[PDB]
DNA sequence: TGGAGTACAAGTGTGAGGAAAAGTAGTTGGGACGAAAGCAGTTGAA
DNA sequence: TTCAACTGCTTTCGCATCCCAACTACTTTTCCTCACACTTGTACTCCA
């Protein structure tokens, strides 16, 4: 294999600053994730995770069930957000599990 | 005199066993390496305040904003008086407003006034020269650097009946050639970028360049960091860039090259040691105590150790330790980049015989870099030491004693406006979430109430009911629509999971549930051999799942129990994805893509090989 | 009780950057068992 | 009638200047990841 074919494959640095989220959105704008795959964050077991992580009271739990509850299209099943109109990032920051970060 | 030199250089360096040995026989350590022999010496900090007040370049022609050092007046001479200690720095809103005794330890005194004069001119460098013990006296004059002209500050008759030091100035000689002057030392004796000169101090404030100069200037040096320093009285002078130290002698016509730092270190820092003998330089790569020779004062290239971290903007500063037999020298240095020290220990007896002991590293305040370190004199086998720091974006200096034995603003301002008609609007929120969980505390408490009841039972037979022919529902579109050759939700029923009393029955309820599906069309994701990706161990099961977080949220809740309760009641159906097909409908979505894409990527797509 | 100017963000083209393991750039090392005899036609000068 | 060089012969078998290489450099092969300047409305009041 050549060399600039092989250093692509063999992983030198990390992703880094959403390099990860972007490659995500730029496969589920090659192939649709939707109508045969469940855009469906476990948001449940995300906050739990960051319950378990701080150790802080679990009624901020429920805090933010309810919180985003206020704030969400469709409250329910989070958006993993395909893009294939631009090459740019979107600056709305579409990524549902970023979305919780911020919520 | 111990015996590994090169006459030229002197080397102790970084624990490679350093070259030399007399054999002295006498049964007493028959050996003199520059290497010494003693215990540790751990350092511990003394923290206490002492006063107050694009970013991927730095400026080297700034160098500090304050100074500390005894300082013995006019009026001392006459009278019985030896020695007051003070401490000038400069404050106000660009750096340009330049301002003390020991109880124990120093503290700012009782009348505590700041001598705020005043300049126009941001301030770039403050330091005395310090004294000489063939002098016999203190200076009692200062001189400072600034972007506009040189000044002089001249200290006359510190007072104590009411702890003001009245000041006095020189005149503040402007450019007449345009060009940043560097580095003052007097042992208006300037370093500018390229070229200096010698200034002469008057003795009449009530109302400069003397007629030799010299230059160094070097077309292929780039930086604009120079330095200037009297060496061992001879009026012999030591001028600095990065790249080389030129020894110069104005009393006669005398010029040498000493040091020639091009090729892989560079010329950092040059503290003058009030040891007028030793005196400690900082090159890149190596530490480098070259002292005086007493046959020519040229330089004593003494025993250097090759100290190991490589940075762009490294300091130092030195304090001298004297014991009765011999004279410690402890070298500081420190960066602006990190929060870190570096130490090393010297030690001199009466032959030369400098030596070395080991190193040691210590660290600062998590906020900020170090940017101006200095050593207060103390006046003058249990090492003890002490000094002052001043930590990079911060105005605080605080005062460290050393013996031998995180919040940002940023994140705050992002949150908390000024609208007070938006701020109970805002706050309705968190009181709305007063009421929405009393409810939920006093729902599942009337969940509480009962206790397996057969009339819960009852309704965990209606729970399954409408799960079997939901199921049976939600298998019969699956079939029909099999051929697409181009999963589900699990919360179809809105009348139910939410008041259900029992964690070990519905385990059991959807395993009684699991059983039920022989036949095609249906399989599922069993939850005990998944559900340990929260507590990160081997979780086996369901039941035991709740037994560990039973334990855990004890002290950190009211009651503690249906709120842990609720969340084991949530994730099960938080991963409601138990509507997979059998293993036909994707082995059959399997066959189709490879039908699609051409002969070329039929062998390509081969998974299972070895 | 309509219009004149105008910053905040939704939204659209231009190249510029990033990395690596392959190859190629100048010096220095190094490759190479023979100091035999009486004798004769030509040939020295007398 | 002689001096001085040209002269073939001692045994009897078998033994016996051109090329290469070294290490460290610098470079090319390309493919992948985003930003920087432009623009219309909308928003907050602006002067009528």
């Amino acid at each position: 294999l050549p060399n600039y074919y092989v250093s692509i494959l063999e992983g030198s640095i990390s992703p880094f600053n959403g390099q990860l989220y972007n490659k995500i959105a730029l496969t589920c704008g090659m192939i649709h994730f939707k109508e045969f795959f469940n855009s469906e964050i476990s948001c449940q077991g995300l906050l739990l995770k960051l319950v378990m992580q701080c150790a802080l009271p679990p009624e901020f739990y429920f805090y933010t069930k309810q919180v985003i509850e206020f704030e969400e299209t469709d409250i329910r099943n989070l958006t993993l957000w395909e893009r294939t109109d631009e090459r740019h990032t979107g600056r709305v920051s579409n990524h549902a599990e970023l979305r919780v970060l911020s919520y | 005199l111990g015996v590994g030199v090169q006459g030229a250089s002197l080397y102790c360096p970084q624990e490679n066993y350093t070259t030399k040995k007399q054999e002295k026989p006498q049964w007493l350590r028959p050996v003199d390496d520059t290497l010494a022999e003693d215990a540790l010496d751990l350092h511990i900090v003394v923290k206490s305040l002492l006063c107050d007040t694009d970013a991927f370049f730095w400026d080297p022609t700034v160098a500090n904003r304050l100074d500390s050092q005894y300082i013995q007046t006019a009026s001392d001479l006459r009278n019985y008086r030896d020695g007051t200690e003070i401490i000038a720095y400069a404050s106000g809103k660009t750096g340009s407003v330049l301002n003390l005794t020991r109880q124990n330890t120093l503290h700012l005194n009782r009348h505590n006034n700041v001598t705020s004069i005043e300049l126009h001119s941001p301030i770039k460098s403050i330091k005395i020269p310090g004294a000489s013990e063939s002098i016999g006296r203190r200076s009692n004059l200062v001189g400072i650097i600034t972007e506009n002209s040189f000044q002089i500050f001249r200290i006359e008759s510190v007072h104590s009946r009411s702890c003001d030091v009245m000041v006095s100035s020189s005149e503040p000689l402007y450019f007449v050639e345009i060009d940043d002057l560097q580095v003052v030392d007097f042992a208006a004796i300037i370093d500018i970028k390229g070229n200096w000169s010698i200034g002469r101090i008057p003795k009449n404030f009530n109302n400069l360049i003397d007629n030799l100069h010299g230059t160094i200037f070097d077309p292929e040096e780039l930086s604009s960091w120079k330095r200037i320093e009297w060496f061992s009285h001879f009026q012999k002078i030591l001028v600095f860039d990065r790249s080389k130290m030129i020894e110069i002698d104005f009393m006669n016509n005398w010029q040498t090259e000493v040091v020639q730092a091009k090729a892989w270190s560079n010329i950092r820092d040059y503290k003058r040691i009030d040891d007028k003998n030793g005196i400690l330089l900082t090159s890149r790569e190596i530490i480098i105590v070259g002292a005086s020779e007493s046959n020519d004062p040229v330089r004593r290239i003494s025993w250097k150790h090759d100290l190991d971290p490589d940075d762009t903007t490294l300091r130092i500063t030195v304090q001298k330790v004297k014991k009765p037999d011999h004279i410690l020298l402890v070298a500081f240095v420190y960066s602006m980049r990190h929060k870190r020290i570096y130490m090393h220990v010297f030690s001199h007896r009466k032959a030369n015989l400098f030596q070395s002991l080991g190193c040691s590293t210590v660290l600062e305040i998590p906020g900020g870099t170090p940017t101006g370190i200095e050593t207060i004199l103390t006046l003058d086998f249990e090492l003890v030491v002490d000094f002052l720091v001043k930590l990079r974006n911060s105005s605080e200096v605080y005062y460290y004693a050393l013996s031998n034995t995180v919040d940002h603003p940023e994140w705050a301002s992002l949150f908390n406006n000024a609208d007070e008609r938006e701020k109970e609007s805002i706050g309705a929120l968190v009181s709305q979430i007063k009421l929405k969980e009393r409810e939920r505390i006093s729902r599942v408490q009337n969940l509480i109430e009962h206790e397996n009841s057969h009339d819960e039972d009852k309704y965990l037979q209606d729970l399954g009911y409408r799960l079997s022919i939901a199921t049976n529902e939600l298998l019969e579109s699956w079939q029909k629509t099999k051929d697409e050759s181009i999963h589900s939700k699990l919360k179809n029923l809105l009348e139910n999971s939410d008041s259900f009393a029992s964690i070990p029955e519905f385990s059991s309820l959807l395993d009684q549930f699991f059983q039920y599906y022989q036949d095609q069309d249906v399989t599922f994701i069993g939850f005990e051999k998944l559900l340990h990706l929260f507590l990160h161990e081997d979780v086996p099961g369901l039941d035991i799942f709740y037994n560990k977080l039973l334990q855990c949220w004890v002290l950190v809740s009211p009651q503690a129990e249906l709120l842990t309760k609720e969340i084991v009641k949530d994730i099960i159906w938080s991963l409601a994805r138990l509507e997979k097909p059998s293993l036909f409908e994707p082995i059959q979505n399997e066959i189709s893509r490879s039908l699609s894409g051409p002969y070329q990527d039929i062998i390509s797509s081969w998974d299972m090989d070895d």
